[PDB]
């Protein structure tokens, strides 16, 4: 679970990665396509191409969710309402999608914001993303 | 178990530029803090109930070196990481038991590691070669089941 | 997330396997050990030849947190307050230790009492276990 | 990879007695149904949105037979399951994208299904001993990376 400090230092870092979105929230999409082609499943209406709106785009509103989920560090669940059955009843995605797409987010912000994320940091971070798809399974689980 | 052309050049392009010592620490050090079920193994190895100790002891210091070395083994030696980390596989099944889910763990860390010590020259590509380099590392040891 | 109907297969089970529990519950750790000899590394005190009074008693024990983790379906990490911290401050218990005890107990109700365990009845009780558990790890995860 | 004597006997001491028809819907019905993101590769099956669906689809059903099925690959060719399940091993992979772990968790539907059908002669080694068979057509098909 997330106490104070945890609450907190994923505030912090949320804080300074107020910044960039569709320059941060999407290059975490690129990195997951990249690594994982298979999650390119999930995405036959979407071009995958190095470089497309789609990617720059649905990535600026994927960063929002983990931004806005952090402005509720507390009541996240109803926080992203809508998204947990768009993700876990529709779409149906894999439970472990998510720690990629997670771990994914981790890297970018270790590309650009290192002097942040330090061991702490990175456990909370990791307990957060790690918690935020939790409550985008929440149907299934 | 197979090597695309620009995947080798690229986990070395980028491998001679780690200093094995100061994320040696780093990998070993963060995987004991985010991954503390993990600490229970290092019993052995002194004072670990803080992020300042478990990033200051001497024993963690030096055993995180030899745990980063043991991947330049999987780098120079690219189609025989069978071979090489055969004996490590046993080690970390039948002397200790480690879940082979830890490895993957310890994987992840690593590639977070060096995606910060190296900024921008970390691309996508670079990264789908390592979390890939990781995999087999990672599987090599997990054999001794299979 | 337990709805009414998980909360309550999970009740229904609860009140057939009431009768036994030393019996039951101390069935699923001989399973334990036997299938994933690994899990006795935890256990350097005890005996774990087939029969001793170790696995019977301390079995006994396992099935009372989740019979009473089942009495509090609602509020269960509190219902699991010491439990939670022994095994994962102190013991620090491997997390996926606890999916193989969860499964371990799954069997044993498939045992004894198959008619009940339909599949539905199942999930619920997959979910249960499988979030006895996360309340179980609560401190690292 | 080695197989002592007791375990072969007893994997088919009780495989000849299944009944690959009913055990077959009921480990598939069973996956469906208590891991539900996994009814996505089923779209091509029918009404999928209710147990009794689930339970109930004549696809679901004779596809279930053809899983079980499978396992009589594993079991009568127990030194060989790396050729058995080596093109199963690509279509589980390259075609449709299945997550390793999602095998080792039809593995455990499995594991209880026959703890239902045969009781009390289903014992915790012959448990140990099919939990074990699990893991390893878990693993045949877990290959297309490694
Ligand atoms: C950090 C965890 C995640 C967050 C914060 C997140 C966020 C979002 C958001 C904000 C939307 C847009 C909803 C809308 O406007 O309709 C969305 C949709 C979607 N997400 Fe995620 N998501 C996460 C995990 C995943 C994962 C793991 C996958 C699978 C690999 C995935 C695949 C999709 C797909 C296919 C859509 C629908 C796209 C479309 O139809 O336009 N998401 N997600
Ligand atoms: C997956 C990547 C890993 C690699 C490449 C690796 C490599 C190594 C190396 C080089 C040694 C030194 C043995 C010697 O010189 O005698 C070692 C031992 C050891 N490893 Fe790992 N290891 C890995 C993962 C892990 C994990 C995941 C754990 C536990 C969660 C672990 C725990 C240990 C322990 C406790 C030792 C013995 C050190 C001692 O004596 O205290 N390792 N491994
Ligand atoms: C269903 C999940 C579990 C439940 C309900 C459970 C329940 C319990 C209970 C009631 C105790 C006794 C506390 C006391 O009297 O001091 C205990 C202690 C213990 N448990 Fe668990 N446990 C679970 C999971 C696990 C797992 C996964 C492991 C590791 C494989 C484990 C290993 C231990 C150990 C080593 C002790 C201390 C035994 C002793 O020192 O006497 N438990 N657990
Ligand atoms: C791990 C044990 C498994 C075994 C032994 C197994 C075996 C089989 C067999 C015998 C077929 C028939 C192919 C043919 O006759 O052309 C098949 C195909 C298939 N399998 Fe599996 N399978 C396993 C796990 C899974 C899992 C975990 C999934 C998904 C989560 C899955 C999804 C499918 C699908 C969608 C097909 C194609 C059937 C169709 O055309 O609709 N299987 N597999």
């Amino acid at each position: 679970v997330l106490s104070a400090n945890d609450k907190s230092n994923v505030k912090a870092v949320f804080a300074k990665i107020g910044g960039q979105a569709g320059d941060l929230g999407g290059e975490a999409l690129e990195r997951l396509f990249i690594t994982y082609p298979q999650t390119k499943t999930y995405f036959p209406h979407f071009d995958l191409s190095h470089g497309s709106a789609q990617i720059k785009g649905h990535g600026k509103k994927v960063a929002e969710a983990l931004v806005e989920a952090a402005n509720h560090i507390d009541d996240i669940a109803g926080a992203l309402s809508k998204l947990s059955d768009l993700h876990a009843q529709k779409l149906r995605v894999d439970p472990v999608n998510f720690k990629l797409l997670g771990h994914c987010f981790l890297v970018v912000v270790a590309v650009h914001f290192p002097s942040l994320l330090t061991p702490e940091v990175h456990a909370s971070l990791d307990k957060f993303v790690l918690a935020v798809g939790t409550v985008l399974t929440a149907k299934y689980r | 178990v197979h090597w695309s052309a620009e995947e080798k050049q690229l986990i070395t392009s980028i491998w001679g530029k780690v200093n094995v010592a100061d994320c040696g620490a780093e990998a070993l050090a963060r995987l004991l803090i985010v991954y503390p079920w993990t600490q229970r193994f290092f019993s052995s190895f002194g004072n670990l109930s803080s992020a300042t100790a478990i990033s200051g002891n001497p024993n963690v210091k030096a055993h995180g070196k030899k745990v980063l070395t043991s991947f330049g083994d999987a780098v120079k030696n690219l189609d025989n990481i069978k071979g090489t980390f055969a004996q490590l596989s046993e080690l970390h099944c039948d002397k200790l038991h480690v879940d082979p889910e830890n490895f993957r763990l310890l994987g992840d860390i690593l590639v977070i590691i060096l995606a910060a010590h190296f900024g921008k020259d970390f691309t996508p590509e670079c990264q789908a070669a390592w979390q890939k380099l990781v995999r087999v590392v990672a599987h090599a040891l997990a054999r001794k089941y299979h």
